DNA sequence: GCATCCGTGAGTAGAGAAGCACAATTTAACACTTTTGTCAAG
DNA sequence: CTTGACAAAAGTGTTAAATTGTGCTATACTGGGAGCCGTCACGGATGC
């Protein structure tokens, strides 16, 4: 199937982003009846909830990176495997 | 913007939308912006 | 541009990992009052003040310059988060 | 669509 | 009765209620036609509904009928004097027991609330609500200075004795949140109401000496 | 300083009164000076004669006459007391008892009619206002082609706005003609039968076209009687209502035949007769006489539609954007229309009041309630789109505002429905509406300005003057004529050469129905009066308009309105000739009524001894604050004992110099890049401008405060403000108000006010605080008025209005109000916007010392440095020619008047430059100075660029450069010359109202919204900056997840987060992790109010409480 | 725990009554003289919460020590005034009414 | 329903919508209790349905409900959430923010690519919470509360406050935004240089990315607060780190206007 | 297939018009103890 | 540190005026009122 950007955006799984674009009454009416569960995948959903967007520094690929100095690293290493 | 492989985590969808939409006013407007909109 | 920004971008696979490392290191420096720094006394960032030349209070500036030296180890699942915070407090009291 | 006209018709019977 | 705060259908339904009451109280023994007697109850029910339902802030019937009289009197004075009457002029025409002060208060009461969604300007992108600050929730500055005062006060109370600081925190309600009586404190510690007043002042006096020596607490007084 | 005048076109007539569109229209509506028995049936007089007489159906309320009394207060008093300048209205009415035959007459007070000032504005609630004229489709009968189906036309009948339904006549494909009323389509045959038409009448009149009449001859209803046909139509219009003859005739009569509900209008009636070739008795679609309906317009409308469809030569379609089909509703018509609406509401109230209550004993005073009349009038002058806050930055600003034409407003258009056709320059705008003047943006083509020579007639159609041409000679007979009449003649251009009055050129450029044509002199019938009639007043003030692109001429004319008055304002060196008329017609200056001698001259007033002997004293408006905050003052320009003639200037008004409009300064301008401080429209100025106080303006700001009655006690305006030292109260007098003349800075108290604190027990920490210091808490708190950040100046006026004062109508609960006026003398600074008349605008980006600016070889530094790169793309070459002419006038000590399209040409400018060179360089020779070494180097480069002829002497080559407007310019920093000659001249530059002082704003924390808990908006409210969707998109594209989350939560609406963030920062700590926004909590609760169960879940689908347990019931 | 999903669903009449802290029975909002909320109105403190923190409508309780307590006289829970942004009411309709979203 | 400073009350349209529903619902209960005829009950039930519809979505079916004296439709629950002025697009997808400012921009020819000219008066307000801490660390003020009182009055501000403000903004960056933000370089991070005056000095080479000229343009200023926010702006959003166009890869910060002409 | 009505959407900033009688409920003015708080006495 | 006793502060029970709520007016009166308008394209459904 091929649809325009307007129709494609309104047919997305996340009802939070679709309701915030257009046809809020229509989007919420179908989402509430279907009991849709927004998984907060895109950027708009996390903006609405004030959450860290899953992009840039908020992406899971870099968000959990740790930083430590050698002195602290060796201290932790020398204290556990001893 | 960096002339190098993209970094994992970049919101390229937002960049793509802004890249297309930014010169929209510079179009002369089947021709110009109406042609882009129907496509 | 930030000093050595090209070298900073070259040490990470994703440019946003560099920001995470710098920001996390900056708060580590702020939490311990810059006493956990890996910079030598002649390498500490400085600012020009009327009273005299004093230490730079911007921890982001410190964190970027620390990463250029290469004495910082960054990565995922290096050490447990609880173990990291507790051990730093012991060896760097604050 | 007109509640007033609908009511007047009802009372007119 | 339209244009007085109630929709046309509201007036009819309220008028129907008076019509129902008219049927119950109607007496055909008097040989009067129904419309003669029903009109009184239909108009009565419409009037009461307007006096009860036409305002967002409900005003009793006596004040509504007072407000109606004031407008009627003012309008009659306006058309005779060829200008807007003053409050003294309106009060004099009203009768005894009325002065310019009472007229002004009645007009102040008669002020309908304004909508928060009233637009400003030709553009339909601004309302009154966008310009009304919230004065209930404390500001970040007010919340911060309260925390600053709390930590400086408990720091000053540390210089006091273990019991002396406890009494002030208990008498001023710094622990339970409520100011207690020297008696309500006389049961916590088993002491006399004059014991507390004896030390509570002594602990108060020592804080005065400490404050004068450091002056780390005056700026919070404003 | 003599003035040299250019131009060859002789204007036979002067400009009409520039405010006559406002003044004359309102005079015609009021008719206040004409005696009642000679009042014509127009204006509010027509409103009375339309609603009256009021008949109960045997009580009649008839209208005899009305009168307007003197205004209760003068205009200055209304402004000072926030009153409306208005005149009481009395109507002399009689009540007639048709049964008894007794008449009682009395004069009732109908309210107050707002009065127009002499300049053409209104004072509504103490504020100056201008009613903008409205343009719309003129009423009448129109014939447009059907776009869906070619070869078919539709008839449109338009009455006055809100004065009847629009009617459509269309030939259906079935062949029967249809009439559409109130979105209900029905066959016109039914209605046409109702108005008494048989089968033979239609065939005898409309049967000579073709098959069209065959579709109008349905005999199923022709045999039916008109009475039931009237009822049959009544069913189609509003279906369901019980068919009754009495009710049916009233509905049809009220729809097309009632003058009280349907009004085609004087313009609509005239258009209908002109188009259909008939004569209407009234202004209705039909008449109802002798118990039957007679046709007025439907038959001629259908006759024209059939003939147009058939294709007869004499019938044509109507261009709805043609300016003969578009009319103007002026202030008089707009006020009269709202007066009629209020009068109709009053009549309805009278009718319902005269049918009940003491029928025998009734008087017109008791029956008439004037509040509905006053409410409609008050609503029109206060809350109407066309009633606008008067723009009076400078006198030209007020003059433009009164000549503005708006297609929007009630009964007009909205941008959505405004397309490229109503927004475009139609060919009929020539000489009637300025083609270039319009607000760029969403209002382009919707708000326009009246042309300089154009005037609105009685019917509302704009007429433009033309000179009659007969036999090839141009006469002095001037005919004001509409667009539809203009299409019938061949009109030549005003620039056509004439030898006396005979047309000299054999080929004449002319217009035939808006198209340019070349015709012979004998074919010319009319001539343009002047090139100035095509443009508005603002556009006519742009010299060398013919050398500027229309897009940039639009900017130049608009920015003349935004120019602020200057304490040393100067008339431009190059003028167009309208500078004097703008000042004279704006009524901002003062002129002698007749010949006389000035007796007393003072900064406050002028007394003139006229020849007749009467002493006339003219108070001078001094340091008055305009609607925009600019200071409007009149400075006397005469001396004691000076003899003045009639019309001689007595005192210059704001932004005027010796009676000439002075919107800026005449400064020395060098057109050259300068170290990047000219980058992208930025402007470099010299510090010498500040030294001699050019571009220095006076601005006055008004601050207001009220002392109110409160339930806790009344607010007191007093000097005793608790918990403040003497330094904060130093400038306050004993009454608590700041003394007049005190310098105030942000945070300083303008007036002291104490309000009783709300009854609330203090926090235990505060209670211990007061206990430690032994200080009893007071009952009042500081609620005084202070200077907002970024403001201040000198206190020049204090106004204190108290309850019970004569004419002061304070709101209930307000004991008194104090108004403080603070004046600041603003000098030109970095960030202030400068502009010229040619659309070149920019902000001051750098102020240089005098020794740094480029200077002439004689040592004269330039004042302003403009980037030459702003010229080529904008194609506004008039500034270059103004600079060249200004350079010649700078050395010759003269100013110039060059009318637009007929003025100074380059040969005339160059010959002036030749004379200016003889004083520029001939003075140097007499002083004993030759040619500079630096000049020789520049001339060496100049001949390499082809700017000077090789082989000539340095003096001759320097003269060649001067004739091009270029001089050898030295760099003040280095002393070396600029490697190429620079265009240096004198140009008129304006200082605009957009100033960085009033636009700079910053906020750390401040007020928040009530519901969303987000920061407010606006500098006045100390609000935050709006971070909209596009700004959010920018952070998402950057990947700045944490920066985005702070703005969403920590800095906007995370109540816990923003409190903790502020406390963390002031402790030297990092801000904590943010929490859920309060707006999301609002959304969830609002979604719950829509009966929607919105729940936030966790990884395991279990509910998560984002309300901290505050909404969970146990 | 961390919010990971947002679910939207129809609210049953029982669920709506479970949300509400009381039924709004009168159309009154605030007294015209005292300017204080009216009982059983759209602003009632007994339904939606106290106007000011830890203070009941009558004034018997004015302290934080009584958190979670409902005054026996006034009937207002002694808690933070911010609950008036979250605590909802309900109107018991005499006859059922259709939701316009699911109709139009 | 809030009392304004003037003394008059301001209330939302939902209260009037709720009152109409309660008035009609209560009247139906009394009409049912009185055993009213079905015609009267039918009209009341029909009005109850319309009252519910107006509260949920005013104007969706039939004539919109308006308050007496005006033709403005009452703002229902659907109107609050939908549209450009609705909750989603006005308060959720975009918000007004603290620590923000706005001023007219001028060309900063002497500025470095990563630098902007920020007025001192703006920076004092923008960095006030940081400045109060810095003033307390020095001998300018005894504590934060006294420090804030000093800054409230302009004439009470000492010259040592401005020196402390320089130490506050050392290394920190601000966000400059010009509307409309058509692309991401409509917001860029610059190190603020304190300048006398009220105008923001902008680098000439970033004007093209902002589509900014100096004929009256204004820009918004924003302060990233935490270490993450500062690190993101200094690394990812710095003007000197964004030289190529993300749309085409071509240099976006490049010589233009006088720079090209001089070269 | 097709024609029609309804619904949706259409850039971002900033600045800006009944009395009256009577009952029923509430408020406010009193008195009253009763209670804390306080300055003498050891 | 306990009297202790003592006045102010606060609580409390009546009683009055004041405010508020409710019922009732008997010639006959019996279906409203304002609008009515210059955009355009797009789905989507609803029937033909
Ligand atoms: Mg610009
Ligand atoms: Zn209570």
């Amino acid at each position: 199937l091929l649809m325009g950007v307007t129709k494609s955006a309104l047919s997305t799984k996340s009802w939070l982003s679709a309701a915030s674009f257009q046809n809020t009454t229509h989007v919420l009416t179908e989402a509430a009846i279907a009991g849709k569960k927004d998984e907060l995948i895109g950027l708009k959903e996390n903006v609405i909830l004030g959450r860290l967007i899953p992009a840039g520094t908020g992406s899971d690929f870099v968000r959990f990176t740790q930083v430590v100095d050698q002195k602290t690293l060796k201290a932790i290493e020398e204290a556990r495997k001893e | 913007s960096m002339a190098r492989p993209v970094s994992i985590g970049e919101a390229v969808g937002i960049v793509a939308a802004q890249s297309i939409g930014e010169p929209g006013t510079q179009l002369t407007m089947t021709q110009g912006l109406p042609r882009v909109i129907e496509l | 541009a930030e000093p050595g920004i090209d070298k900073l971008f070259g040490m990470v696979d994703s440019k946003y990992r560099l920001t995470v490392v710098v920001a996390k290191r900056a708060q580590q420096l702020l939490r311990h009052g810059f006493k956990n720094t890996v910079l030598e006394p002649e390498e500490r960032p400085k600012m020009q003040t009327l009273e005299g030349l004093f230490d730079d209070p911007n921890a982001v500036t410190w964190a970027m310059k620390e990463l250029l030296t290469g004495r910082l180890v960054f990565g995922e699942n290096l050490v447990p988060e609880d173990r990291l915070q507790k051990e730093m407090e012991r060896l760097y009291p604050v | 669509s007109d509640p007033v006209r609908q009511y007047l018709h009802e009372i007119g019977q | 009765y339209t244009g007085r705060g109630l929709s046309f259908l509201d007036l009819i339904q309220e008028g129907n209620q008076g019509l129902i009451r008219a049927v119950e109280k109607f007496e055909y023994k008097r040989r009067f036609k129904f419309s003669t007697y029903a009109t009184w109850w239909i108009r009565q029910a419409i009037n009461r509904a307007i006096a009860d339902q036409a305002r967002t802030i409900r005003i009793p019937v006596h004040m509504v009928e007072t407000i109606n009289k004031l407008s009627r009197t003012a309008r009659q004075l306006q058309q005779e004097l060829g200008r807007e009457p003053t409050y003294e002029e309106i009060a004099e025409a009203m009768g005894p027991g009325w002065d310019a002060k009472r007229v002004e208060e009645t007009l102040k009461i008669a002020q309908e609330p304004v909508s928060l969604e009233t637009p400003i300007g030709d553009e339909k992108d601004s309302f009154y609500g966008d310009f009304i600050p919230d004065e209930h929730l404390p500001s970040p500055v007010d919340a911060a200075t309260q925390s600053l005062l709390s930590e400086e006060l408990e720091k000053a109370l540390s210089k006091l004795s273990e019991r002396e600081a406890m009494v002030l925190k208990l008498r001023k309600g710094l622990i339970d949140g409520r100011e207690h009586t020297l008696e309500e404190v006389g049961a916590f510690f088993g002491v006399t109401r004059e014991r507390i007043r004896q030390i509570e002042n002594k602990a108060l006096r020592k804080l005065k000496y400490h404050e004068s020596r450091t002056r780390k607490l005056r700026d919070f007084l404003d | 300083m003599e003035i040299k005048r250019f131009g060859r076109i002789r204007e036979v007539i002067p400009l009409p009164p520039l405010t006559e569109i406002q003044v004359e229209s309102y005079r015609r509506a009021l008719q206040a000076d004409v005696p009642p028995e000679k009042r014509e049936n127009v204006g509010i007089q027509a409103a009375f004669r339309e609603t009256f007489p009021i008949e109960e159906e045997g009580l009649v309320l008839d209208f005899l006459e009305y009168r307007l009394g003197e205004p209760p207060f003068p205009q200055d008093e209304c402004r000072e007391k926030d009153l409306t300048y208005q005149a009481p209205l009395y109507a002399r009415l009689q009540l007639i008892h048709k049964d008894t035959g007794l008449i009682k007459e009395d004069e009732v007070f109908l309210g107050h009619i707002p009065l127009m000032t002499e300049d053409g504005s209104f004072i509504i609630n103490g504020a100056d206002r201008v009613i903008v004229s409205q343009i719309h489709r003129s009423p009448g009968v129109y014939f447009t082609p059907d776009p869906a189906r070619p070869g078919r036309y539709i008839a449109s009948i338009i009455p006055l706005p809100k004065r009847g339904p629009w009617i459509d006549l269309e030939v259906e494909p079935n062949g029967v003609v249809s009439m559409k009323v109130n979105k209900r389509k029905f066959p016109l045959v039914l209605l046409l039968r109702v108005l008494g038409y048989d089968q033979e009448t239609l065939a005898r009149e409309l049967g000579a076209y073709g098959e069209l009449v065959q579709g109008l001859m349905d005999e199923s209803v022709f045999a039916m009687r008109p009475e039931e046909a009237l009822i049959r139509l009544f069913t189609l219009l509003r279906p369901g209502d019980p068919p009754k003859r009495d009710k049916a005739v009233a509905y049809v009569y009220g729809l097309i035949a009632d003058p009280r509900r349907y009004d085609l209008g004087e313009a609509g009636r005239y258009k209908a007769e002109e188009k259909l070739g008939i004569r209407l008795s009234g202004r209705t679609l039909a008449r109802f006489e002798d118990g039957e309906f007679k046709d007025e317009v439907f038959l001629p409308t259908l006759r024209y539609l059939f003939a147009l469809t058939a294709g007869v030569p004499g019938h044509e379609v109507d261009d709805i954007d043609h300016l003969g089909n578009r009319r103007i509703r002026t202030v008089g018509e707009l006020m009269t229309d709202q007066f009629r609406v209020g009068l109709a509401r009053l009549a309805r109230g009278v009718r319902e009041r005269m049918l009940m209550g003491s029928e025998d004993s009734l008087t017109p005073a008791k029956l008439v309630n004037s509040r509905p009349l006053e409410a409609a009038i008050r609503e029109f002058f206060s809350r109407s789109q066309l009633s606008q806050f008067k723009d009076e930055t400078n006198p030209l600003s007020s003059l433009r505002h009164k000549r503005r034409i708006s297609a929007l407003g009630p009964g007009g258009l909205t941008r959505e429905r405004a397309g490229f056709d109503v927004r475009d320059v139609h060919r009929t705008h020539y000489g009637r509406i300025c083609p270039v003047e319009t607000p760029e943006g969403a209002n382009i083509g919707l708000i326009t300005s009246l042309a300089a020579y154009a005037r609105v007639d009685e019917l509302g159609f704009i007429r433009t003057p033309y000179r009659r041409v007969v036999g090839g000679v141009v006469t002095d007979e001037v005919v004001y004529m509409t667009a539809t009449e203009e299409d019938r003649y061949t009109i030549a251009q005003a620039n056509t050469p004439l030898e006396g009055n005979r047309i000299a050129a054999e080929r004449v450029v002319a217009r035939r129905k808006g198209e340019p044509v070349i015709v012979s002199p004998e074919e010319v019938e009319f001539m343009d009066v002047s090139p100035k009639q095509v443009f508005s007043v603002n556009t006519n003030l742009i010299p060398f308009l013919e050398h500027d692109d229309a897009n940039r001429a639009l900017m130049g004319s608009n920015m003349q309105t935004q120019a602020v008055p200057l304490i040393r304002a100067q008339a431009p060196v190059v003028m167009t000739g309208l500078e004097e008329r703008v000042v004279r017609d704006s009524l901002a200056a003062l002129y002698a009524e007749e010949d006389g001698e000035v007796a007393k001259v003072d900064g406050n007033r002028i007394v003139v001894r006229y020849e007749d002997g009467r002493l006339v004293e003219y108070p001078l408006r001094r340091f008055y604050r305009s609607n925009q905050g600019t200071a409007l003052d009149q400075r006397p320009r005469v001396v004691v004992g000076q003899r003045v003639r009639k019309g001689d200037l007595l005192a210059d008004g704001p932004a005027s110099e010796n009676g000439f409009l002075a919107l800026g300064q005449n400064v020395l301008v060098a057109i050259m890049p300068f170290d990047g401080y000219n980058f992208e429209d930025a402007i470099v100025i010299s510090e010498e401008l500040l030294k001699r106080d050019f571009y220095t303006s006076i601005h006055i700001e008004r601050y207001e405060i009220e002392a109110r009655d409160t339930k806790l006690g009344p607010e007191r305006i007093t000097r005793d403000i608790p918990h403040l030292s003497e330094a904060a109260l130093r400038d306050l007098d004993e009454e608590g108000v700041v003394r007049i003349g005190a310098e105030v800075k942000p945070g300083d108290i303008l007036v002291g006010r104490t309000s009783f604190k709300g009854e609330s027990e203090p926090t235990p920490e505060e209670r211990l605080l007061r206990s430690i210091f032994g200080e009893k808490a007071r009952d009042v708190k500081d609620t005084s008025l202070r200077v907002p950040p970024g403001e201040g100046g000198i206190v020049v006026r204090t106004v204190r209005l108290r309850r019970g004062d004569p004419g002061v109508e304070l709101k209930p609960g307000v004991r008194e109000v104090v108004r403080v006026y603070v004046a600041q003398k603003r000098k030109l600074q970095v960030g202030d916007k400068l502009a010229n008349r040619h659309g070149n605008k920019g902000v001051v980006a750098k102020i240089l010392p005098v020794e740094d600016m480029p200077h002439l070889p004689d040592g004269t530094p330039v004042d302003v440095i403009l980037n030459p790169l702003g010229v080529p793309s904008r194609m506004n070459l008039g500034q270059i020619l103004e600079t060249h002419l200004g350079l010649a006038g700078y050395f010759l000590g003269q100013r110039y008047i060059s009318p637009i399209f007929d003025g100074a040409k380059e040969p005339e400018i160059k010959e002036l430059l030749a004379q200016a060179f003889e004083v520029y360089f001939g003075k140097r020779k007499g002083e004993g100075f030759g040619v500079d070494k630096r000049e020789v180097e520049v001339l060496r480069r100049a001949e390499k660029l082809g700017l000077v002829t090789p082989g000539k002497t340095p003096e001759e080559q320097l003269k060649e450069l001067f004739l091009q407007g270029k001089v050898v310019l030295y760099d003040g920093r280095t002393g070396e010359p600029i490697e190429g000659p620079i265009v240096v001249g004198q140009m008129f530059i304006m200082k605009l109202y957009h100033m960085v002082e009033d636009k700079m704003h910053a906020r750390s924390t401040g007020p928040y919204s009530l519901i969303t808990q987000q920061p407010l908006g606006g500098k006045a409210q100390f609000g935050g900056q709006r971070f909209g969707e596009m700004e959010v998109w920018a952070l998402e594209a950057y990947g700045a997840a944490h920066t985005l989350q702070e703005m969403l939560t920590l800095k906007s609406d995370d109540i816990e987060g923003r409190n903790a963030a502020y406390e963390a920062i002031i402790k030297g700590e990092d801000v904590p992790e943010p929490s859920v926004p309060e707006s999301f909590r609002v959304l969830v609760k609002e979604l719950q109010a829509l009966a929607l169960d919105v729940q936030t879940l966790d990884e395991k689908d279990n509910p998560v409480d984002i309300f901290e347990g505050l909404a969970s019931k146990r | 725990k961390e919010v990971r999903k947002v679910r939207i669903a129809l609210a049953s009449p029982e669920k709506i009554r479970s949300w509400s802290y009381g039924e709004v029975e009168k159309p009154e909002t605030i007294n015209y003289r005292t300017l204080k909320p009216e009982r059983d109105g759209l602003f009632d403190e007994r339904i939606f919460g106290p106007i000011k923190d830890y203070e009941c409508a009558c004034g018997k309780y004015k302290r934080q020590r009584f958190e979670g307590k409902v005054c026996e006289r006034c009937g207002v829970e002694v808690t933070k005034s911010i609950v008036r942004r979250y605590r909802m009411g309900h109107i018991e309709l005499a006859t059922p009414a259709a939701h316009i979203w699911f109709v139009k | 329903m809030v009392q304004v400073d003037g003394g008059r009350f301001a209330t939302s349209d939902l209260n009037d919508l709720y009152r109409r529903l309660i008035n009609r619902n209560n009247r139906l209960k009394k009409l049912l209790a009185q055993g009213a005829p079905e015609i009267i009950i039918r009209n009341e039930k029909r009005m109850l349905q319309e009252a519910v519809d107006a509260l949920l979505d005013n104007g969706r079916r039939g004539a919109p409900v308006t308050n007496p004296g005006s033709d403005r439709p009452l703002r229902s629950l659907t109107d609050i959430l939908s549209g450009k002025q609705g909750r989603f697009r006005q308060n959720l997808l975009g918000k007004r923010v603290d620590y923000s400012g706005r001023s007219v921009i001028v060309v900063g020819p002497q500025l470095k690519l990563h630098q902007c000219g920020l007025p001192k008066r703006m920076a004092l307000e923008l960095f006030k919470p940081f400045l109060l801490k810095k003033m307390e660390e020095k001998g300018i003020a005894p504590n934060v509360k006294a420090a804030r009182r000093m800054l409230e009055r302009q004439r009470d501000i000492k010259d040592e406050v401005w020196d402390a403000l320089e130490e506050v903004i050392h290394g920190k960056v601000v966000l400059l935004n010009r509307a409309p933000t058509l692309h991401r370089l409509g917001i860029q991070a610059f190190q603020p240089v304190l300048v006398e005056g009220q105008s923001i000095q902008l680098h000439p080479l970033v004007c093209e990315a902002f589509n900014a000229d100096f004929d009256g343009d204004q820009m918004a200023v924003h302060v990233p607060l935490s270490s993450f926010a500062q690190a993101e702006a200094r690394i990812q959003m710095l003007s000197a780190h964004n030289l190529l166009s993300p749309a085409s890869g071509e240099p976006l910060a490049k010589p233009s206007r006088d720079i090209i002409l001089g070269l």
